[PDB]
């Protein structure tokens, strides 16, 4: 049982996925071709890794996974890639046309002729489980697939799945990276028509991985594959819950019910620690303590926010490796002490910690150093607002001229759904606020 | 792959056209018959973008002439064998610098012909792009004969984009008086049926060619030259492996905030250092219209820079552009100016640096040709040339009328602010 | 609290189909107005020029008479 779905949707989808899935089978002893010498119950099993991995009787172990892009390129790399063994042909489905970074082609015009059969493999995936948990859906803010095509596959597995889980890793666009003007529109776009379909998304903000993989990985202009790698390392520690097993794991799940207060407060901020460099991490061992306050340093967050100009509602601490009980719990004093986490008036003010300790994987020739133990904290505040705040300022600078409006009432959408997003969003904003005032 | 279909008509189309197809197929490694001859996997990645494969290589392009001449010099020429025999589509009229024939009458009888190998090329297509047109606005054949092509496709392909690279006239270059009315006649046309048109004038080419590499007199070749290395720089983003801007459509929604406003003002360095590949390309001795950016807005732009050099010097050199003149990129449009970098330069260069943009500034260039319009047109003259081929003078004062329109437009969004 | 705990069951049972179903409704009618807009943009676009195409007949029917 307690499957979980992954489905990479356009670009930064699927390269992320790339990154993701190589680290898996890293942390689980999987070969490119899917042989895992560790397993010894063969075509099946219920081993935690199990919840990520089906299994032949030839023994490979399979990605419960599917790649979805309206473009036949990125896809087919994979497909012609030190990994095009672990995938069936059938998990990765390609387009003709991608969308032209315009969600309304995503979602409507390039987009519909292509989810029936998405939805097709998900439910071929979805039979081969005995007892599925939900999806992990991993997608770009910005681009016209990640964000259109994206929101149409939520909308169809909200009404294929019922009230399945569904959790996001999504890209929030930063210019450094940028690749269209109107990531705003679909950024805004996306959001408001997923808002009710999603349980839990994680945003990454591309501004802010390009400059934790400068500033503490030393890297002149970071690659994609560089701030991948970092964020597959981040995926890897919210899912390592579900994939690994131990005493003191805890499941994310759990972590859910404390970090998802009311249903639209589900954009939880995400900090990981330690990022360094093998140069460095010679002779420096990193003690739970430096881990731990690291998390609390706005410079190893996911998303550019200050938690200190908001409220906490929750913080929940997932450790890896050599972590044990005690050292956590002093750390966390100290910083109580040295620090201020203040929290809404009606949220406990206690931090829930869990351990798995299956240590830390790098990918070989890659810029991380392996590690001894580390740290990826979640927590809600209402700080991560401002990175709403950014962007809804953003589009309203561009669509107040209607700048590249017509790109998209061309594909069919309606200035209208400009303006019910928009509102969805400044009503967003107001519910943060409201949730961080304190009470009678 | 992603496929584009390449269209040229009338003289100044053919010749522009013909010199792109030299360069690019030498970029990709085409010898002169077609065959592959280069080192790189880079060259023949997305060849599929302008080339259709026969172990061969054979470019999808259109050759399209009212007159037998040019079309001639071209199979004669170097690369003349490349083309698809099939695809020379030629009448013996000529056009005589007349829009009115190009449109109405002598285009009107070719145009099938011409539509017939374009569904040829267009259904041997896995997922067609758009059409690129090479044309002078200032002719006959090119002129009208284009725009009507322009039409026509649109009506077969209306989902698809619409692209050209048009030349615009310029007294210090021909002498057909009438070129102005041509003009304002296609420009007519193209506002309302291409999504992206790259403004090549005449004007600035000479002056680059007089001033800047001191020619004191200069061929239609040296134009060329200018011209056929600017659409190298702006089709090198879809020739070859890359992300920002890749596709036609791409483009035109990063580029177009307004579905008028598709009017784009190309950019080239060298005619070196990041720095001075990023001065130069964006100062007016480098602009390939005659508009002087300083005097308008940058809505949008797209950098590119080809060859080996330092992404963080190329980074830190636009961010050194916008910052420091600041005052000339809108606010109402955030992070409008975009880069992309690909490691293959042109020939002959190591570095290079092209840039597209849509800028308020090309309102000059709409203005100078209404003057010369309305000059003749204020005492009905030459007109006789065009009335007698069947055309209204509410023709004509409707075509004076949409660019006027356009200008002012140009003008209204630069005097926007955001607050 | 038999019955209450059949009704609460129900309750939920009922929320959730509410759910699949007014997401249901709410997909559809956004993907049938889609297809009327782009379809009606693309309409206008081919209609405006068949009025370029009878002005050129118009202009050739001009001419064959001057
Ligand atoms: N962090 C990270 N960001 C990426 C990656 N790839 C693309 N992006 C970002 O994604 C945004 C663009 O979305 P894409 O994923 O490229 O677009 P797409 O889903 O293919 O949509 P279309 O090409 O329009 O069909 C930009 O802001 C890029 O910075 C990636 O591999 N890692
Ligand atoms: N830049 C550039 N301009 C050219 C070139 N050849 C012609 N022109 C310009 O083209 C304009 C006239 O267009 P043509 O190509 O001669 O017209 P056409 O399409 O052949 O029409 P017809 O003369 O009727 O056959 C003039 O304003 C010239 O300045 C060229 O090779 N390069
Ligand atoms: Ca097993
Ligand atoms: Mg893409
Ligand atoms: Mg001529």
């Amino acid at each position: 049982m307690r499957e979980c779905i992954s489905i990479h949707v356009g670009q930064a989808g699927v390269q992320i996925g790339n990154a993701c899935w190589e680290l898996y089978c890293l942390e689980h002893g999987i070969q490119p071709d899917g042989q895992m010498p560790s397993d010894k119950t063969i075509g099946g099993g219920d081993d935690s890794f199990n919840t990520f991995f089906s299994e032949t009787g030839a023994g490979k172990h399979v990605p419960r996974a599917v790649f979805v892009d309206l473009e036949p390129t990125v896809i087919d790399e994979v497909r012609t890639g030190t990994y095009r063994q672990l995938f069936h042909p059938e998990q990765l489905i390609t387009g003709k046309e991608d969308a032209a970074n315009n969600y309304a082609r995503g979602h409507y015009t390039i987009g519909k002729e292509i989810i029936d059969l998405v939805l097709d493999r998900i439910r071929k995936l979805a039979d081969q489980c005995t007892g599925l948990q939900g999806f992990l859906v991993f997608h770009s803010f910005g681009g016209g697939t990640g964000s259109g095509f994206t929101s149409l596959l939520m909308e169809r597995l909200s009404v294929d799945y019922g009230k399945k889980s569904k959790l996001e890793f999504s890209i929030y666009p930063a210019p450094q990276v940028s690749t269209a003007v109107v990531e705003p529109y679909n950024s805004i776009l996306t959001t408001h028509t997923t808002l009710e379909h999603s349980d839990c998304a994680f945003m990454v903000d591309n501004e802010a991985i390009y400059d934790i993989c400068r500033r503490n990985l030393d890297i002149e202009r970071p690659t994609y594959t560089n701030l991948n790698r970092l964020i597959s390392q981040i995926v890897s520690s919210i899912t390592a819950s579900l994939r690994f097993d131990g005493a003191l794991n805890v499941d994310l799940t759990e972590f859910q019910t404390n970090l998802v207060p009311y249903p639209r407060i589900h954009f939880p901020l995400a900090t990981y620690a330690p990022v360094i460099s093998a140069e460095k991490a010679y002779h420096e061992q990193l003690s739970v303590a430096e881990i731990t306050n690291a998390c609390f340093e706005p410079a190893n967050q996911m998303v550019k926010c200050d938690p200190r100009h908001g409220k906490y509602m929750a913080c929940c601490l997932l450790y890896r490796g050599d972590v044990v009980p005690k050292d956590v719990n002093a750390a966390i004093a100290t910083i109580k002490t040295k620090r201020s986490i203040q929290f809404v008036d009606w949220c406990p003010t206690g931090f829930k910690v869990g351990i798995n300790y299956q240590p830390p994987t790098v990918v070989p020739g890659g810029d991380l150093a392996k590690v001894q133990r580390a740290v990826c904290m979640l927590s809600n505040t209402t700080a991560i607002a401002e990175a709403w705040a950014r962007l809804d300022h953003k589009f309203d600078l561009m669509y107040a001229k209607r700048a590249f409006v017509h790109w998209y009432v061309g594909e069919g959408m309606e200035e209208g759904e400009f303006s019910e997003a928009r509102e969805d969003m400044a009503a967003l904003e107001k519910d943060y606020e409201e949730v961080g005032v304190d009470s009678v | 792959m992603r496929e584009i279909v390449h269209i040229q008509a009338g003289q100044c189309g053919n010749q522009i056209g013909a010199k792109f197809w030299e360069v690019i197929s030498d970029e990709h490694g085409i010898d002169p018959t077609g065959s592959y001859h280069g080192d790189s996997d880079l060259q023949l990645e997305r060849i599929n973008v302008y080339y259709n494969e026969a172990n061969k290589y054979v470019p999808r392009a259109i050759l399209v002439d009212l007159e037998p001449g040019t079309m001639d010099s071209v199979r004669s020429g170097p690369f003349g064998q490349i083309f698809r025999p099939d695809n020379f589509v030629f009448g013996q009229s000529g056009a005589g610098n007349n829009w009115a024939k190009g449109h109405y009458t002598e285009g009107a009888e070719l145009v099938d012909s011409v539509l017939d190998v374009v569904r040829k090329e267009s259904e041997s297509c896995d997922c067609l792009q758009g059409f690129q047109l090479t044309h002078s606005l200032g002719g006959g054949t090119g002129s009208g004969m284009g725009t009507l092509l322009i039409s026509k496709i649109r009506e077969e392909y209306p989902d698809r984009i619409m692209n050209t690279f048009s030349v615009m006239p310029s007294p210090k270059v021909s002498d057909t008086v009438v070129e102005p009315y041509n003009a304002t006649l296609s420009v007519h046309q193209l506002v309302e049926n291409t999504d992206e048109t790259y403004c090549i004038d005449n004007e600035a080419l000479y002056d680059i060619c007089f001033r800047t590499l001191k020619l004191t007199t200069p061929t239609y070749g040296d134009l060329n030259h200018l011209v056929s290395a600017t659409m190298s720089g702006v089709t090198t983003c879809l020739r070859f492996p890359g992300q920002l801007n890749a596709d036609l459509r791409k483009l035109a929604v990063n580029m177009v905030p307004f579905p008028r406003l598709h009017f784009f003002m190309p950019g080239f360095a060298p005619l070196l250092t990041v720095p001075e590949l990023t001065q130069q390309m964006f100062d007016s001795k480098n602009m390939m219209a005659a508009c002087d950016p300083r005097h308008g807005r940058y809505l949008t732009v797209a950098a590119i820079f080809r060859g080996r050099m330092s992404m963080k010097e190329v980074d830190e050199q636009m961010l050194n552009v916008q910052n420091k003149n600041s005052s000339y990129f809108v606010e109402w449009i955030p992070n409008n100016v975009k880069t992309a970098v690909c490691d293959i330069p042109p020939r002959g260069l190591k570095m290079s640096a092209t840039f597209i943009g849509n800028s308020t500034a090309i309102q000059e260039l709409f203005k100078r040709i209404s003057e010369q319009f309305t000059a003749m047109f204020r005492r009905k003259a030459f007109l006789h040339w065009y009335t007698g081929e069947g055309m209204d003078e509410m023709e004509f004062t409707e075509a004076e009328s949409n660019m006027n329109d356009l200008v002012s437009e140009y003008q209204q969004y630069q005097d926007a602010t955001a607050d | 609290k038999r019955e209450h705990e059949r009704e609460v069951i129900q309750k939920a049972i009922e929320e959730n189909n509410n759910f699949i179903k007014m997401a249901k409704e709410k997909l559809a009618q956004k993907m049938e107005s889609n297809k009327e807009n782009r379809e009606a943009h693309l309409a206008a676009m081919l209609e405006r020029l068949q009025e370029k195409d009878k002005h050129a007949e118009e202009v050739r029917k001009n001419k064959e008479l001057k």
